């Protein structure tokens, strides 16, 4: 590591650097089927299986940041795409547990879902992207009482949610709010943030293909550089 | 013998010299044109 140098950089040098080593995963551990940290999925709704995605590719980031229930083809396009992130390093590999927190990010757009203070899902950047503000949790059942803070497991954990089959909640950690429809209103129904919620707010995950997971980080790689080389050209 | 000397060479750099360091090295061929110009001055080359 290349103190020297005004921005830190990594290099092949003569002197020495401490590594340490942190598992994220086990390979052989894992259980199929089940939710483990740095899985890309789709939070399908309803019966019939409206995706939580951002508008389509109609040039506007300001209008991209919105999040809405769409059913369609969208399901089977990369815009509803959603890369879940544990707050943690170390086993961040580990299977998810009812009531752990974790960031959900558009790998599209490079985005967290977050929570405005006038309680609004809006996405924003890495930059401005706090823990309070993009901190989610699935929960088994609408009950109120939680299950408080928990020891962490140094390990792969046991599996408690599983696709498909599972039926999760997503709650603010902080505000304890739930996620539900707007109501009002291809559907372009609104997602809105509600500590009631409706009666219908069940959400089922469906876990995406490796090449589907690797074409989306691609496609968000290449509009990043696209983007800089055209405001380089305009400027 | 050659093996390990490098190698030991390379593990500490200092044994180099200062042309050769690696951060802020003029090089060799620098470091030689000041040994000249050093030489060439009487103050720097003898105690004085």
């Amino acid at each position: 590591l290349s103190y020297g140098n005004g921005s830190l950089h990594v290099d092949a040098a003569f002197q020495q650097t401490l590594w340490s080593v942190a598992p994220i995963s086990s390979g052989s551990e894992a259980a199929q089927g089940y939710l483990i940290g740095g899985d890309v999925l789709r939070l399908l709704h309803g019966h019939m299986d409206e995706c939580l995605t951002v508008p389509s590719g109609e040039h506007g980031e300001e209008q991209r940041r919105t999040v809405h229930y769409e059913g369609g083809a969208v399901s089977v396009h990369a815009r509803s795409l959603w890369r879940l992130e544990t707050l943690r390093v170390a086993w961040s590999g580990s299977h998810i547990r009812w009531g752990q927190p974790f960031r959900l990010r558009h790998v599209t757009t490079g985005k967290y879902l977050s929570l405005m203070e006038d309680k609004n899902l809006l996405l924003m950047d890495k930059e401005k992207a706090d823990v309070k503000s993009t901190a989610f949790t699935f929960r088994s059942s609408k009950e109120k009482l939680d299950v408080g803070v928990r020891k962490e497991v140094d390990g792969m954990g046991t599996s408690e949610i599983k696709y498909g089959d599972s039926v999760c909640y997503i709650q603010h950690v902080d505000t304890g709010l739930w996620l539900t429809y707007q109501s009002v209103d291809s559907i372009q129904r609104k997602a809105i943030m509600h500590h009631e919620g409706h009666m219908d707010d069940g959400i089922s995950l469906s876990r995406s293909q490796h090449e589907e997971s690797r074409t989306a980080r691609v496609i968000w790689s290449t509009v990043f550089l696209f983007n800089r080389f055209i405001r380089g050209l305009d400027a | 013998n050659a093996n390990v000397v490098v190698r030991l060479l390379i593990r500490r750099p200092e044994c180099f010299g200062p042309a050769l360091r690696g951060e802020g090295g003029n090089g060799l061929l620098a470091a030689m044109e000041e040994a000249i110009k050093i030489a060439e001055d009487p103050s720097r080359d003898g105690p004085s």
